[PDB]
DNA sequence: ACCGACGTCTAAGAAACCATTAT
DNA sequence: ACCGACGTCTAAGAAACCATTAT
């Protein structure tokens, strides 16, 4: 008849220069200034152009209305003005010289048209290959495909976009991609305060953090990657790790799971050996980071259930005194919510407007519990400051939550669940407010793609900068 | 709970615990690809399931027309005792269990029963749209007001058909058994779905909290005739029969305060 | 008339293609492969000419020859034969087209008679205008100076060489001169070692680096050259940094001194505020290469000693965890060692056929020490395998052991000298075994040689590629 | 040291730690330039030194040849006590007692005494080659165990004279003092060193570690005139005169083991 | 005198594609 | 009367200019 009694939680706060809090990243953003500004961590971001000949145009106009303001077009609700660059970064953005404009050999056209696409990522780090002499004088590289590569992209078992980031990732250049769908959007904005905050992650900087973080507290997330070939499958698991340092910093990194290389798995759950290694592995890079101490309690999220070796391996890599917290992420799920008003005035009791609100979880038993990643949210319209915000309004008219299953723990869903949500706003890659699925997830599963389609980079631990 | 905003799901509780189903005892051994064969053969009025014993809801006279009264060895009883663990413990019992509340739901009513990818779906008859007991869902499919078509053609299309339709699915969580519904387009063929996406894309565009709500309502009344009744709607399936099914699933969704 | 006792440090290993290790560098390169040809990087190392068309038969024999397998004439007991480009570097060395061959103006022959050398310099550097806009197509670039120019190339104060690297170096093209020396050599190994290393080098990839070298630790070079005018004279003091980034990778760059452009100085001992300036511009290099993480300890070499004055900018110039290391080489010393074998069977003890072993360093008081970068090496001998190989023997009977004086420093000599010997083998523009003095010197010395010729250029970050 | 191979050097210790020497207090004042003017005039048989007043090795009626009556106000004598500081800090007291140990070294002794670019040679002379004390260098120099020359005339020059010789310096390390020794082709006359070039790298050309070796020990042997003997040769300069300086040198040269 | 081949049925997700941009 | 021009002297390196090619 009746469920047990649900909660909800404040929409968590990001912080910013000068130690300020703002729900909207945006917003935040070009009215206090990136976090990393204070300790003017780059003093200066510098850009490489990676593109044909014929398409330097496209590059020279996208970083010139970077340079410049922007309004929104689409959106508006949420999406606020781009004040240019240098305004709401409080950094320049320098146009690069004419011996940091780097051209792509003929060759690279032709091997697109027989399409090769190996030939092709590889073809592109031979072009950019001086950079690797000038990267003192830069910090970030803007790279262009055309449309007429469109053929060499994504088919069956290769991916460019993963190909030439894990050919670039060890040469410690990071780059960025631009297609012709940052330059044919109606919405300018979008491609604005994306690009923007992407290059300001890449070149060092960061853009937001969450307020109220413990720093005695590790974050893992484990995702499965698909690889298909005549022999059968292989199944590539990569951990992404998210923790704070000791004093100004962020720790957002991915690491491979094999132990060694050609280690073949036909099923995404791994053995009590890869679970004491990769755990161990994970302990390590806290302890460096943290000067010695251990973390005193450890969240693990993983896409599929854990098996009992993985319970035990997880039990036995860390000591007694640090508690463990094994959780079920579940994208697809039966149930759905509809958010009923109040009695109010001479209203009675009536379906709101605006669907429920992110942050509300509905604990289902005393082991599984939904939490809505996806909702309205207070505080963040710009048109009307008393009118909630959806943002998958276009996508979902209403929202699908996720279903949490605890594999382990004695605690309650409140310290879970904010994790959760907190960790659902610190993908820079993005320009909206929230992501469906934990950093940690959609880390796990970039590095995993990344790693499937080329496993001869494995056993180096990785930051985000270079997979964004 | 203590207070609002309310969280309405789609959830209906079970309030029935034993299902009492026959055995048929086969002298012979039986797979369950041959079973299925030949139900579909002889597409009998009657509803099986083999997960060590070939376990039938219906009528005598069907299971003998299925097996020829050489392979049949015995015919008994078989209590299903604490209905939500069996289900959750046994896969081709939450089946039969999900399959046999649905044909005791849509019994004697005017609703179309049809299935896609291993679900069950409630789709309203394109004959009978026009009833009265449609028309609180008429109602909450229109726009400003206006009363709003359930069923038609879809746009520029040969002979493509739509009809707006609800998903049911079965449950189990924590020992108690809930009954999911989703409305949902449904389009026949069905192996055309594809090309009516943005149809339904379209259809569902604005359908908002309000309209979802106004939805779930009417078709909470359109499948139990009561919605809101502080009561519980019993349903049968082959009530005829010597072996038969009853349930009682209430009618008002659960939900969740504080 | 007994010392403290002495240690030998055993030879530094050279890491090749596929993480792999050999102390000869020719061999590896032979048999091992180059490290950067693991990256595939670069692809292809096409190639351009700079000479007067009296003089193309030159340039293509020298490039033919170069892609032609040659045998050792002279040190035989050394150098390992050469398998051409390709089957070596095990990447296509591409000839020019029409279009990529470049003929200097007849002026040119009429200033080398007027003996005005930077008109000289100034006309090369024009005669290759027509190659910028064409960079794209290729990456490094040959200039030939015939004999008949040898009047133009060193007179008071004056450099050719120098003159167009520092001309070159802002272009953003790697040159690379020969004249009638490489052409007129009995020895073609010699040569076609020499070029073949410098050619790859310039090319934008890593022929070689050390295999165990650690990626928190920095290593600095000061050297200084002398100007001589009318008036009197001024001191180009210089620096140089070599490390390692965070992923795969080598750069070795070079700095001036130099706060602001017109400072002038007579000693070649810095300023407080000098060494703050040019130790904190060292640290951005390297938390750029590193994302921003400190160096656990540096070390710094000078060929003059510090005064309190540098120590003191020094020490306050970089943060408290992190060690301090100045050390003083002292080239020409009044010392030398003889080597004595020790009683083998019958024989008693007795000198040795070969000098003394190269790695051995004597510890003479507290904060002096002699380390001999020269001496004989056992392993790398091709006619005798069990016979070592002292390099320097067609010129010097004896080595001579260089001289180091420790000013700030806690742990022992072991490090210091294990890190002067290993730098000792990555001068690229080497063809022999080692150098005398550790490469951070060798680069200081030559930018130092660099901006004396050209003081226009101050303040731009260079690395080795364009200076070797 | 704990093993082989070993290390030998070309140190010799010092072990002498006083000099006493006297003082020369003169009412006017004296620069070092005249002092030098002086003794380059009257040509003393002795030493003289400049730190604050005129210090010498030597008889006194020398600094009166030197100095006439009038100029002397009084003499003393210094007491030069921890010799390795003191040569270390002044300069002078390390050129002066550097010059006194070579004096000492190369008394009643049949090898001439040359200085280049202010450094001193120990030559051998071209009247005493075929000595019986030099036939261990004689034999250092040979080739394929036959007799080498020790002196001659260098080839393809008109009057170019060579001659085999030692560097001897005087080094201070850590408080302790070392003699230090560096075999060296001499040429005279000395400013035509330009014209002998090719000789001398011809000569030294194949003067291996082992043979080298050899050259030490007879270099060794003549200056000190022991070898092994497991003791320490005293050396003094000048004698028969008051105020001398008498030095305490060892004849194992200083080596090292792993 | 068995543990391998194959059928059924749940849940849950991933991979080559499609499509919209916030009552 | 104090500090600024000259001389002496050590160590030590670089304006430069010739060689010969590894027992
Ligand atoms: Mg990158
Ligand atoms: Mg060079």
């Amino acid at each position: 008849s009746q469920l047990a009694a649900h909660s909800t939680i404040p929409e968590p706060l990001l912080l910013f220069k000068d130690n300020r809090t703002d729900t909207h990243p945006l917003r935040g953003l070009s009215q206090y200034g990136p976090y990393s500004a204070c300790f003017n961590l780059p003093g200066q971001v510098r850009l490489a152009y990676l593109a044909p000949t014929e398409h330097m145009r496209k590059l020279d106009a996208i970083v010139r209305e970077l340079q410049n303001p922007a309004t929104p077009k689409e959106a508006t609700n949420y999406y606020v003005e781009y004040g240019g660059f240098e305004k709401v970064f409080k950094v320049p953005l320098v146009m690069p010289q004419e011996h940091l404009r780097c051209l792509a050999l003929d060759e690279c056209h032709g091997v697109a048209a027989n399409g090769n696409g190996l030939a092709l990522a590889d073809k592109i780090v031979q072009s950019m290959s001086g950079l690797f002499r000038q990267k003192h004088a830069f910090d970030v590289l803007l790279v262009y495909l055309p449309a007429s590569w469109k053929k060499c992209f994504e088919y069956d078992g290769f991916d460019l976009h993963d190909r030439i980031k894990a050919k670039v990732a060890p040469l410690n250049l990071p780059i960025q991609i631009i297609n012709d769908t940052a330059l044919t959007r109606q919405c300018r904005a979008n491609v604005m305060w994306g690009v923007s905050v992407a290059l300001y992650a890449k070149a060092g900087g960061i853009p937001w953090k969450l307020a109220d973080w413990d720093k005695d507290e590790a974050y893992i997330g484990l995702s499965y990657a698909i690889k298909k070939n005549a022999e059968g499958q292989e199944y590539t698991t990569c951990c992404s790790q998210v923790f704070d340092p000791d004093g100004t910093g962020f720790e957002f990194v991915a690491y491979d799971t094999r132990e060694f290389i050609t280690d073949r798995k036909g099923n995404p759950y791994l053995s009590y050996q890869e679970m004491q290694s990769v755990l161990s592995k994970s302990l390590h890079l806290y302890q460096s980071s943290h000067n010695g101490r251990m973390p005193r309690k450890i969240f693990i999220h993983k896409t599929t259930h854990f098996t009992e070796d993985e319970i035990q391996g997880a039990f036995d890599s860390f000591s007694s005194s640090t508690e463990i917290e094994l959780v079920q992420i579940i994208q697809s799920t039966n149930w759905y919510g509809l958010k009923v008003d109040g009695k109010k005035g001479d209203k009675p009791v009536a379906p709101a407007s605006y669907p429920v609100d992110r942050g509300l979880y509905q604990p289902l038993t005393e082991s599984e519990c939904l939490l809505w990643t996806q909702g309205s949210v207070m505080g963040v319209n710009q048109q009307n400051p008393g009118q909630p915000v959806f943002k998958e309004a276009a996508l979902t008219p209403l929202p699908n939550p996720i279903m949490l299953r605890r594999f382990s723990g004695n605690g309650g869903w409140h310290a879970t669940c904010s994790s959760i949500l907190a960790l659902t706003k610190v993908d820079w890659n993005n320009n909206t407010l929230y992501k469906k699925l934990p950093v940690t997830l959609v880390y796990s599963q970039v590095f995993a793609d990344v790693v499937k389609q080329t496993p001869e980079i494995v056993n180096e631990i990785y930051d985000y900068r270079f997979f964004m | 709970g203590k207070s609002f905003p309310a969280l309405r799901t789609n959830a209906l509780p079970v309030v029935t615990q034993s299902i009492r189903c026959g055995v048929v005892t086969l002298a012979s051994p039986i797979t369950f690809s041959e079973l299925k064969e030949r139900i579909s053969q002889k597409s009998p009025k009657a509803l099986l399931t083999y997960t060590e014993k070939v376990l039938f809801l219906g009528g005598e006279p069907e299971i003998r027309k299925i097996f020829s009264n050489d392979e049949i060895n015995s015919i008994g009883q078989y209590y299903i005792d604490e209905i939500a663990q069996s289900v959750a413990a046994s896969t081709f019992l939450k089946s039969f269990v999900e399959e046999a509340i649905l044909t005791a739901l849509l019994r004697e009513k005017p609703i179309l029963h049809r299935v896609r990818h291993r679900t069950h779906y409630a789709v309203i008859p394109n004959a009978s749209a026009k009833d009265d007991r449609f028309l609180d869902l008429r109602k909450a499919v229109g726009f400003k007001g206006d009363l709003g078509y359930i069923t038609g053609n879809v746009t520029n299309a040969k002979e493509l058909s739509w009809a707006e339709a609800v998903s049911i699915r079965l449950e189990e969580r924590g020992g108690k058994l809930w009954i999911m519904l989703k409305p949902e387009i449904w389009i026949k063929p069905l192996d055309r779905r594809e090309e009516a996406t943005d149809f339904i894309r379209s259809r569902r565009r604005y359908r908002f909290n309000q309209c979802s709500y106004q939805i779930l309502d009417a078709w909470i009344k359109i499948l139990f005739g009561s919605i809101g009744g502080g009561g519980t709607v019993n349903i049968s399936c082959f009530p005829d029969a010597e072996f038969k099914a009853e349930f009682e699933i209430g009618t008002r969704t659960a939900f969740s305060l504080g």
